[PDB]
RNA sequence: AAAUUGAAGAGUUUGAUCAUGGCUCAGAUUGAACGCUGGCGGCAGGCCUAACACAUGCAAGUCGAACGGUAACAGGAAGAAG
RNA sequence: GACACGGUCCAGACUCCUACGGGAGGCAGCAGUGGGGAAUAUUGCACAAUGGGCGCAAGCCUGAUGCAGCCAUGCCGCGUGUAUGAAGAAGGCCUUCGGGUUGUAAAGUACUUUCAGCGGGGAGGAAGGGAGUAAAGUUAAUACCUUUGCUCAUUGACGUUACCCGCAGAAGAAGCACCGGCUAACUCCGUGCCAGCAGCCGCGGUAAUACGGAGGGUGCAAGCGUUAAUCGGAAUUACUGGGC
């Protein structure tokens, strides 16, 4: 239910760096970019339509975790909902709380920061959630656990989310160790290497 | 505690006297800084372009404290060094991204001082 | 307000082509089975076969405020008793 | 209210018992047995709640019902660690013999303890009636009741419950299919129309990206595959929507 594999593989595959490992470390220095693994890696493979559609799914659901099956779900979610399909499930993905706590600076990495909402570490409006794929709702305050706090890990963390540019839609608090998920994310903001019109054909096939 | 760090961006103070090297982050905060004052050069030796180069040559140091590989670059004053330090960065093994002027233009501001009779 | 909204092809007949015309593939889905593997929880489901036979226990009893009763119990009084 | 599932009568088959004279039985109620088949669960618990039958009521009666057990059978959620960590360890395999590949994967070094381990707490499902009280309606007597309020003591099958809290230490938790085209993902060795694979196209006859093994890689995941079945694609029975 968890890639449990290295990382730095995926990474080099499919190519774009896309917020994977810690982030301070030079991502060049622990791999080889500009070449997918495998003893044959080192060569140009003639993408096909098929694979183009297939990376990019592989490439979102790594970005967020998400299994097939999990994802599935959240595509008909989002073609049920009112709207552009590929945004509302964009915004579906940014809005599980393993997500939420990376970005909210809680966490190193997205899969650390699932880690401390698995553990029990994580308080959302007094109430104890521990599951990674909790919605999180506008204006909603998150919290981290009194007990929590007292890991070193967190305080890190806090640290280095100040190089990435911190997400308008969430109000993140340094020394109150809280957040607040202002509002729903917009499309602007996510990175506009993701196509979402062509993850939308892919499932609709 | 020494960070690391990427996606730098480099302030070019290129003034008449003193070629000003800082590398930095996008949000401001300073990570290294170098002048051609400080690498030995005084007097008109402190304002020659290859001075301003040997100036960039000291911030290539943070490499570890920062790996910054790809960095932006500012460049603001009318002073020699606005064509040296922009190659020492490459020779250093760093990414040139943009270049940009930032130089103050003022659109008729504030009274410049008279002029030097000499 | 909303509850009207979604509709992909591909491979194979030829020296090559177009066309008709098959077969096959990708997709869903099951009261499924088999094989390999298998940490946990929630929810739902579970003889599709022979309405074939069925060991055995249980699934319709209750009412004394309907009545003669008191079988068994509890007490109850008398009568007596080492 | 039946031509009556656990009523009766009769006949038929079967079933079983008997002291031979004669009897009794009907799980397509719940468990379960054998059989059949590829293949479908415990001879579970409690009437606590609901629901119904009888009873003034109190109750009693429930294989209805509520729960539990079994199976990854499906759906859903979750975990099997988190970061650091390159003289890119060794080893594996390839090799243009220089290397590359596994792979920051590991080891190591910090870090955390979800659930599962254990321990200690702890909701909710619970409404009820009963016993009392006092008043009211109800009377000849407001005795009888019945209506209020109250007062005391109440009941949970599940259930070592939902949940909470502490304990310890990464410790106990990853396979499966595929990689010739369709169709994402490749070489080496072995084999030599042999053995084999095969949804379609087709492979193999001595330099096999198609078989077999190795490494590597791709998909999905506590499941992955095969098979069976239905629709789709199939405008391939065309009303929409075809042709002669
Ligand atoms: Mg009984
Ligand atoms: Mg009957
Ligand atoms: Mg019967
Ligand atoms: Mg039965
Ligand atoms: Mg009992
Ligand atoms: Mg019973
Ligand atoms: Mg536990
Ligand atoms: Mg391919
Ligand atoms: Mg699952
Ligand atoms: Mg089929
Ligand atoms: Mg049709
Ligand atoms: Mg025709």
């Amino acid at each position: 239910a968890r890639y449990l594999g290295p990382k730095l593989k995926l990474s080099r595959r499919e190519g774009t760096d896309l917020f994977l490992k810690s982030g301070v470390r030079a991502i060049d220095t622990k791999c080889k970019i500009e070449q997918a693994p495998g003893q044959h890696g080192a060569r140009k493979p003639r993408l096909s339509d098929y694979g183009v559609q297939l990376r990019e799914k592989q490439k979102v659901r790594r970005i967020y975790g998400v299994l097939e099956r999990q994802f599935r779900n959240y595509y008909k979610e989002a073609a049920r909902l009112k709207g552009n399909t590929g945004e509302n499930l964009l915004a579906l993905l940014e809005g599980r709380l393993d997500n939420v706590v990376y970005r909210m600076g809680f966490g190193a990495t997205r899969a650390e920061a699932r880690q401390l909402v698995s553990h029990k570490a994580i308080m959302v409006n007094g109430r104890v959630v521990n599951i990674a794929s909790y919605q999180v709702s506008p204006n909603d305050v998150v919290s981290i656990r009194e007990k929590a706090k007292k890991q070193s890990r967190v305080k890190a963390a806090l640290e280095l989310a100040e190089q990435r540019e911190k997400p308008t839609w969430l109000e993140v608090d340094a020394g109150k160790m809280e957040g607040t998920f202002k509002r729903k994310p917009e499309r602007s903001d996510l990175s506009a290497d993701i196509n979402e019109h062509l993850i939308v054909e892919l499932y609709s096939k | 505690v020494r960070k690391q760090v990427s996606d730098g961006v480099a302030h070019i103070h290129a003034s008449f006297n003193n070629t000003i090297v800082t590398i930095t982050d996008r949000q401001g905060n300073a990570l290294g800084w170098a002048t051609a004052g400080g690498s030995g050069f005084r007097g008109s030796r402190k304002s020659t372009p290859f001075a301003a180069q040997v100036a960039a040559e000291r911030c290539a140091d943070a490499v570890k404290e920062y790996g910054i590989k790809n960095l932006e670059v500012m460049v603001k004053g009318p002073g020699p060094g606005r064509e040296s330090t922009i190659r020492a960065l490459n020779a250093a093994g760093f990414r040139i991204t943009n270049i940009t002027d930032v130089t103050p233009i003022p659109h008729n501001g504030c009274r410049p001082p008279k002029k030097r009779r000499v």
